[PDB]
């Protein structure tokens, strides 16, 4: 689209590899921090999508 | 001191390994997104320069 279409989406992070033909769309807030973040996305957790 | 923008200094890297974990933990840094790679497998890559 001219106007840019952003109804299609990926991820740039996930917790572990997933096996063939996988079967769930979990959208939970991703960290990579050793703290546990929770809530909105902030230093060392952010958004996967 | 830093070069100024129009004459910025270009440091050169080499025969040694880097370390990310102190580069993530100072506190002042506000924003940090790297696209060819994510920004937690810095430590899982050979440089070549
Ligand atoms: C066949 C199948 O399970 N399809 C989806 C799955 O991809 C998703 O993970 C789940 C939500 O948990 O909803 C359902
Ligand atoms: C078939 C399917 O939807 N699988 C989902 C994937 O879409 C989603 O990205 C992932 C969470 O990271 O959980 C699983």
């Amino acid at each position: 689209k001219v106007s840019g279409n952003y109804n299609y989406l990926y991820r740039l992070f996930r917790k572990s590899n997933l096996k063939p033909f996988e079967r769930d769309i979990s959208t939970e807030i991703y960290q990579a921090g050793n703290k546990p973040c929770n809530g909105v996305a902030g230093f060392n957790c952010y958004f996967p999508l | 001191r830093f070069a100024s923008v129009y004459a910025w200094n270009r440091k050169r890297i080499s025969n040694c390994v880097a370390d990310y974990s102190v580069l993530y933990n100072l506190a002042p840094f506000f924003t940090f997104k790297c696209y060819g790679v994510s920004p937690t497998k810095l430590n899982d890559l050979c440089f070549t320069n």
